[PDB]
Order: structure tokens, then C-alpha cells, then sequence
RNA sequence: CUUUCU
RNA sequence: GUGGGAGAGGGUGGUGGAAUUCCCGGAGUAGCGGUGAAAUGCGCAGAUACCGGGAGGAACGCCGAUGGCGAAGGCAGCCACCUGGUCCACCCGUGACGCUGAGGCGCGAAAGCGUGGGGAGCAAACCGGAUUAGAUACCCGGGUAGUCCACGCCCUAAACGAUGCGCGCUAGGUCUCUGGGUCUCCUGGGGGCCGAAGCUAACGCGUUAAGCGCGCCGCCUGGGGAGUACGGCCGCAAGGC
């Protein structure tokens, strides 16, 4: 198993019961696949460069698991599939490259 | 009848004519012209100057639906782009601003032989 | 020529690998979503290299335009 | 992927003597674990041919090594062999 | 635009 | 073997935005387009230009290069998975296990062929406009195969560095990509340029040899006839050797 970050972005006209939903059922999904979760940030809502879904912001999230690499693939297809899910990413994670430091 | 004051100037230069289409501020179309639209069938079509009759009189029946100020929006490369301009600028319309919205492709179709080469 | 000024001077030390740091990220882009070539930002063969991949991943989150518009003209 | 451990634990369970590793029986050893995980990774991908060369290459140092050993030692050859799981 | 032969 | 590294190397699955075409709705008229000039063509069943939505196909701008990776053909949106090659440091292990390589086997741009699927844009043939003395062309308007995918076949090429592979030896200077070190330098791997000696008919090559040498393979022996004929092998065919 390695390391793995989440990146998923959500409807941002979520309530919070609404909303609340949607974690849940991606903290089902991670659990369900192996995604063991090493820590989250809740970003919120930011000005995306254009606009999602008709959308013109998005709700950020962020997980870095550690699951198996196998199953990575299959967890991101259930994650995408949440109608609230605009978009989803699983890079894997990197030693920051520093840099005019 | 409309009365507008204030919309979009779209200016769609290119080497074998310019039409140029005065808009409302949600972008439908109030009224347009292009450089046949005044006589100049074939090439004079093209000529600078048949871009300043097209802006020109754009612009005029443009503040016949009471227009005043516009944003300029361009999109093409032509012997009369920047002079369009030149004309809506003057006319007696406000020309809040102006850019180039001219649309380019991340690389998709497969352009006509006249303009291959490019690679 | 373009001489004007270094996207890495006009900084200091940031994660090159961080796709996210939209603030930082903004600096490297032109006047449209277009990247900036070397003589601009200022870095280098594998830097330069690292930014541009980083970059499209910002992008993709709606982080980052692919291109603007140009004011003015 | 062959990882470090997994992969060491192959090159104890061959070496001829605590800190072998370059032995001809090691090396071979080793090289039939890297062909017979890529032997599997086409019997899918029957369309990467870019990484079957690489296969092509590594049975030809091996079919190599175990010239040599049969040529030296005779001995470790059956051995190797019938261990290993190869010939046929 | 094109624009052959000697 | 251990530990570090860069890469458009390859395979599968996803997936992002730009643009084109089409369909829908909005607003809006009289043209648009195209050229040297035009016409064909499309538009009042409302085109062009503009806004919104949708569908689909193919290709991935900037980064991007005098750049990188691969044995070659060749490879660039992003993500994961699977997988090949390779450079370096330590010098730790094996102990000549090496090089070349007739034949064989595999791979092999494009066009092409088979079965099925797909089809936005582009476009042999083709159907039209124009130009011309004529125009079976160049230019303009349409356009089928094809281009796309899968599985099977074909195997060619200015398949080029027009330069077989491996090793040793023979001034430097200069830029560059990637690793190491006591890091305005030294050192290793790769890509360029100018050049010692030397080689060359010359042009040029010159530690990335076309120099000095050894090993192994392929090949050449005046031009046309002709890569034809015949024979043989391969191929569904075209055709290939
Ligand atoms: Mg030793
Ligand atoms: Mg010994
Ligand atoms: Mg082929
Ligand atoms: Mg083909
Ligand atoms: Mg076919
Ligand atoms: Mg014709
Ligand atoms: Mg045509
Ligand atoms: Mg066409
Ligand atoms: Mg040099
Ligand atoms: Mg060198
Ligand atoms: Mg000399
Ligand atoms: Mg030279
Ligand atoms: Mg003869
Ligand atoms: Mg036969």
C-alpha cells in the first residue's frame, strides 16, 4: 500500500445536511477500498479559474490516504459517481521539490 | 425598439471581410453590419475602409435603440480589425474597453490544405 | 528580449510539486492561462519542467485558467 | 512490482553463502523472478512489445549464465535447475 | 493569378 | 548486490479544457463565403455575426527547446495501474560467464487489405466553379474510400547520420540535458558547435572519427536494358523477397 492524495471538489450549494451526506458517503468509499486516511483540510469554497458544471465555485476537499495501489482506480470511480461530485483527483504522494529556497 | 445604452461591440475581422454586431449586455444582438452590408461585394469587402463603414454604421443604427457605451470585443486578423476600432471608438459610442477574444484551438481539427504547413 | 523582471526573483522558496498553491502558481502564468517560457519564469531545465506538469494539474481542479482573455488592446 | 524485501528474500534463499549475491545460481535465480512476473504482464498486453524485448533480453543473460554453470559445475546446474524450475 | 516553345 | 536519478520508452483504464461540425432555444437581418478577379456554393423554410444549452468525433495549445526517451519504426493534455531500457555512488558479490552473428524468430512510418465498429474536421477518386490556347492541374465550392478504434494481414521508405556492432588508443576550447563530489571547479553518462594530430578526390570528418588499430556480420565490382524477365518462397490482394 502507498500514499495517495484525494483531491475532490463538490457541489458548493451544499447544506450542511446535504453536505454532511456527501462525506459521509466518501468517508464509506475511502473505508470500502482500503483508504486508510493519514489527514484531511477543508478548504470550502474558492473562486475556480472557470466555471464548473455551470457552476462558477467549488467546494474543496482533501484526504491522503494510504491504500492499496490495485484498487486506487476503482476507489476513484466510486468516488466520481456522487451527483454532487464535480471533480476528483488521486495523485500519489511526492517528496515536495523545493525551489528558490 | 429596445432602448439600450450600454452592451457589446463584436468585431469579427478576417481577410475577406469584417462584420461587426452590436449587442445587448446579455449578448443578444441588437444590430449588425458587415462590409457588403454597404455595397462592397467582393474584395473592397476587405479593405480597411470597408471596415470603417461597417463599425461606422453599426454604431449608428445601434444608437437608434438609444446605445451609448459599449466593450469592444475583437476576434480575427484583418485588414480592418484594428481599424474597425479605429471607427467604433470615434462614431459616438463610449468604448469602455477593448479586447481580443479571437478563438484558437489546443490543437484539434485538422485544418483545410490552404492553411496546413504548420507543424 | 524581455527583461522586465524574474517570476523566481519576485518570490522565495515554495514547493515547485505543490498544485494547489494557487497563489504562488497565479505568478507563473502570462496574461491568459498560457505558461510562462524560461526567459519569464525564471527557472530552469527541471524546474521549469516540474512547474509546467504541476501547473496542468491546477488547472484541471478549476484552480487555474487554461486561458484568459486580453484587456485592453 | 519485485519489492526490495520481496525481492532480497530471493537472493538469500539462492545465495551460495552469507553476502552472495552475484553468484551465477543468485543472479539466475534472480532473473527468473523479473521473467516470470513479466511473462505474466503479457499474458496481457499481447500488444506491449516495447517491454517484451526486455523479456527477449533478460532469458537470453539467463540462458546465458546457465550455459556457463552447466560448462563449470555440472553439479550446480541440476540443481539450480530442478530447484529454480526450468528446462522442459 | 496563370503565362508554353525557340 | 545496495543506495540515489532524469525521461513524450511501452501496455490498460480512466479523465480535462480549447476549437470545429451538427441539433435545440434566444436575440438579430441580408447577406455570407471565397479570389489575382470571380463563380460555383450556402441564406427570407431567416444564413453570416452574437448569447445559452446539448451531442459527437478527432487532436492535445502555452510549457516546448539549438530539449528528453527508445534498438529501429517512433513517442509529447492530466491520473492511476501494469511494464521495458538506462545514468550515477559504494566498490560489496560471481570469477572470462566475453564480442560478432549466416539461418531462425520478433518488431517495423505511411499507404494499403480483411471482419466489425466509428465518422467531427480533413480528403485520393469523383462531382462542380474558375484560370488556360487546352487544364483530365495548380485556385474556389462540395465530396466517397480513407484518416479513427478493435482483432487479423501487409513489411515498404530519402526506414538517413544516405555513416553495421563491440573494444583499445590519439590536444583542447565552448554550449547544453542528467547524476556524484571537498559545487565560480573536478568527475561520469547523453546531446551540439569550433578545432590538435591525423584522414579525405574534394566537401568535409576530428574522444559522438569519416583518425590509429583488432574481431565478427552485410554489401559493392561501368551506364542503359531492369529491380524487368524466369524460377522459387511469402501474401487475401496489392504486391514483397
Ligand atoms: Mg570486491
Ligand atoms: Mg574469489
Ligand atoms: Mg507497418
Ligand atoms: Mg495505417
Ligand atoms: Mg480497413
Ligand atoms: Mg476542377
Ligand atoms: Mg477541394
Ligand atoms: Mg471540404
Ligand atoms: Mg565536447
Ligand atoms: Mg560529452
Ligand atoms: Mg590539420
Ligand atoms: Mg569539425
Ligand atoms: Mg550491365
Ligand atoms: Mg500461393
Amino acid at each position: 500500500m502507498r500514499r495517495y492524495e484525494v483531491n475532490i471538489v463538490l457541489n458548493p450549494n451544499l447544506d450542511q445536511s446535504q453536505l454532511a451526506l456527501e462525506k459521509e458517503i466518501i468517508q464509506r468509499a475511502l473505508e470500502n477500498y482500503g483508504a486508510r486516511v493519514e489527514k484531511v483540510e477543508e478548504l470550502g469554497l474558492r473562486r475556480l479559474a472557470y466555471p464548473i458544471a455551470k457552476d462558477p465555485q467549488g467546494y474543496f476537499l482533501w484526504y491522503q490516504v494510504e491504500m492499496p495501489e490495485d484498487r486506487v482506480n476503482d476507489l476513484a470511480r466510486e468516488l466520481r459517481i456522487r451527483d454532487n461530485v464535480r471533480r476528483v483527483m488521486v495523485v500519489k504522494s511526492q517528496e515536495p521539490f523545493l525551489a528558490n529556497a | 425598439k429596445r432602448q439600450v445604452a450600454s452592451g457589446r461591440a463584436y468585431i469579427h475581422a478576417s481577410y475577406n471581410n469584417t462584420i461587426v454586431t452590436i449587442t445587448d449586455p446579455d449578448g443578444n444582438p441588437i444590430t449588425w453590419s458587415s462590409g457588403g452590408v454597404i455595397g462592397y461585394k467582393g474584395s473592397r469587402k476587405g479593405t480597411p475602409y470597408a471596415a470603417q463603414l461597417a463599425a461606422l454604421d453599426a454604431a449608428k443604427k445601434a444608437m437608434a435603440y438609444g446605445m451609448q457605451s459599449v466593450d469592444v470585443i475583437v476576434r480575427g486578423t484583418g485588414a480592418g480589425r484594428e481599424q474597425a476600432i479605429r471607427a467604433l471608438q470615434a462614431s459616438g459610442l463610449q468604448v469602455k474597453s477593448i479586447v481580443d477574444d479571437t478563438p484558437v484551438p489546443h490543437n484539434g481539427c485538422r485544418p483545410k490544405k490552404k492553411f496546413r504547413k504548420a507543424s | 528580449p524581455s527583461r522586465k523582471a524574474k517570476v523566481k526573483a519576485t518570490l522565495g522558496e515554495f514547493d515547485l510539486r505543490d498544485y494547489r498553491n494557487v497563489e504562488v502558481l497565479k505568478r507563473f502564468l502570462s496574461e491568459t492561462g498560457k505558461i510562462l517560457p524560461r526567459r519569464r519564469t525564471g527557472l530552469s531545465g527541471k524546474e521549469q519542467r516540474i512547474l509546467a506538469k504541476t501547473i496542468k494539474r491546477a488547472r484541471i481542479l478549476g484552480l487555474l485558467p487554461f486561458t484568459e482573455k486580453l484587456v485592453r488592446k | 512490482p519485485i519489492t526490495k524485501e520481496e525481492k532480497q528474500k530471493v537472493i538469500q534463499e539462492f545465495a551460495r553463502f552469507p553476502g552472495d549475491t552475484g553468484s551465477t545460481e543468485v543472479q539466475v535465480a534472480l532473473l527468473t523472478l523479473r521473467i516470470n512476473r513479466l511473462s505474466e504482464h503479457l499474458k496481457v498486453h499481447k500488444k506491449d512489445h516495447h517491454s517484451h524485448r526486455g523479456l527477449l533480453m533478460m532469458v537470453g543473460q539467463r540462458r546465458r549464465l546457465l550455459r556457463y554453470l552447466q560448462r563449470e559445475d555440472p553439479e550446480r546446474y541440476r540443481a539450480l535447475i530442478e530447484k529454480l524450475g526450468i528446462r522442459g
